[PDB]
């Protein structure tokens, strides 16, 4: 079975299918950051 | 819609994130691309000569095979798409023009504005800098849904002109989270160090995944209800500066051909909120929009003469991920003064 965890640094990349527009990019280095 | 316009704004996203982390190279990264292109093309609408060709290159169009007029009437339609009515997702896009009513613009400048941009001209007395500021201010964070709510921090008095663009999104996951699921577990800042958070899952789940073996990262993509979508990408410990500096449109290309569904036995994503504000000026420069920020600045597309410079370009955004879907806005301003 695959396990996908993100417990680390990771990237998101919100994107429109209809443009292909990228609306966000977002590096977490940390949640919780100041 | 236009292909032209997705390829320069995907190469505009992924050169302005290589400079934001190295100018921050500890921090969390978020902003949107396209709020920030369309408010430098909203700028350029005003700009000639050196000033006007530094930008668009600048956005990553190439000029030997596309127009200024195709660049904004480009902009025009996307802004149109992007604002249709939709019953499944929340979008917006919006962009204002904030003015001190003596200054003189040209006709033509404040037509293409509306016609363009969809940009009203906003009769403001930056003189009452205090007052100019709450304007600029609650008209994003009426945009925005009261998400953004401090654009402008300071604002010079003897402002003349503020370009604004603000971008507002609300989706739902097509495949949501149950709270129930949630529990506080780490989340490695490093090899050494953690913090906990909610960590939300998903189980058994289909979704398309990809292995990167050659770059060390895991991709998958998450769906809202809508058109709209999201890559994640998951580095190997260690691998995030080897990852980004892969980013570009090929590689983007290149990972979603490669994407397969897969059975995720389990699928563990933090709840998290975050927020960043940028001053764009040194990332622009780096970019090479130059001339716009000097005492050799032409803008006059906007009032028939040389007598404006951009002083400040600002942007502000948060991403708020959460079982349910995921709320994210963004705003970008565009200072400007007289020369
Ligand atoms: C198939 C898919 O998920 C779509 C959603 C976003 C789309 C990308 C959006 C950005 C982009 C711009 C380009 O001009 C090259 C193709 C790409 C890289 C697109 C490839 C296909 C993608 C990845």
């Amino acid at each position: 079975r695959t396990i996908v965890r993100f417990n680390r640094p990771f990237l998101m990349i919100i994107v429109d299918h209809f443009t292909w527009s990228i609306f966000f990019m977002s590096k977490v280095t940390n949640p919780k950051q100041a | 819609v236009d292909r032209g316009l997705a390829s320069a704004n995907v190469d505009f996203a992924f050169s302005l994130y290589k400079q934001l982390v190295l100018k921050a190279p500890d921090k969390n990264v978020i902003f949107s691309p396209v709020s920030i292109s369309t408010a430098l093309a909203f700028l350029s609408l005003g700009a000639h000569n050196t000033t006007l060709t530094e930008i668009l290159k600048g956005l990553k169009f190439n000029l030997t095979e596309t127009s200024e007029a195709e660049i904004h009437q480009s902009f025009q339609h996307l802004l149109r798409t992007l604002n249709q009515s939709s019953d499944e997702l929340q979008l917006s896009m919006g962009n204002a023009m904030f003015v001190k009513e003596q200054l003189s613009l040209l006709d033509r400048f404040t037509e293409d504005a509306k016609r363009l941009y969809g940009s009203e001209a906003f009769a403001t007395d930056f003189q009452d800098s205090a007052a100019a500021k709450k304007l600029i201010n609650d008209y994003v964070k009426n945009g925005t849904r009261g998400k953004i709510t401090d654009l402008i921090k300071d604002l010079d008095s003897q402002t003349m002109m503020v370009l604004v663009n603000y971008i507002f999104f609300k989706a739902k996951w097509e495949m949501p989270f149950d709270p129930q699921d949630t529990h506080q577990s780490r989340f490695y800042l490093s090899k050494k160090k953690w913090v906990m958070v909610p960590m939300m899952s998903l189980h058994h789940l289909t979704i398309p995944y990809f292995r990167d073996e050659e770059l060390s990262c895991t991709v998958v993509q998450l769906n809202y209800t809508g058109n709209a979508s999201v890559f994640f990408i998951l580095p190997d410990q260690d691998k995030m500066e080897e990852v980004e500096a892969m980013l570009s449109r090929e590689t983007l290309a290149r990972w979603g051909d490669s994407l397969e569904f897969r059975e995720i036995g389990e699928l563990y994503l933090p709840k998290f909120s975050i927020s960043r504000d940028y001053n764009l000026n040194d990332i622009l420069l780096q970019l090479g929009i130059e001339e716009a920020f000097t005492s050799k600045a032409d803008l006059s597309g906007i009032t028939g003469a040389r007598n404006l410079a951009v002083s400040q370009v600002v942007h502000k955004a948060v991403l708020d991920v959460f079982e349910e879907g995921t709320e994210a806005s963004a705003a970008t301003a565009v200072k400007i003064t007289l020369l």
